[PDB]
């Protein structure tokens, strides 16, 4: 897979949330992913607007949440 | 930059186009040229080196 590699800065995330997700110390996108939604959202200062948009990136792209990861890194 | 214009500019001559300080200026240019740094967009310009 060529796309799970790429740091999660390539999102375009906003400082807020970046902030709040490099408290929650991750820097791959499969692991962006690993998680849930009730587990980023419990994070301080991130909202469920910072997760939509997370969400509304990964939509657009091609990837939705459910997913599993295996053998990464 | 002088990009498809006939001359650039200093940034006084913008803050006075901007209505704004020459600081504000550089602080814009500064988060742009960051912006363009990022990848996903510097794999085409790169290319030219």
């Amino acid at each position: 897979d060529p796309i799970l590699l790429r740091p999660v800065d390539d999102l375009e995330l906003t400082v807020r949330s970046a902030n709040c997700l490099k408290a929650e110390a991750i820097h791959y996108i499969g692991d962006l992913v690993q998680r849930t939604e009730v587990e980023l959202l419990k994070t301080p200062n991130l909202g469920k607007k910072s997760l939509t948009e997370i969400k509304d990136v990964l939509a657009s792209r091609g990837l939705s949440l459910g997913m599993r990861l295996e053998n990464w890194p | 930059f002088g990009i498809d214009m006939n001359t650039d500019y200093t940034l006084e001559e913008v803050g006075k186009q901007f209505d704004v300080t020459r600081e504000r200026i550089r602080q814009i240019e500064a988060k742009a040229l960051r912006k363009l740094r990022h990848p996903s967009r510097s794999e085409v310009l790169r290319s030219f080196l």
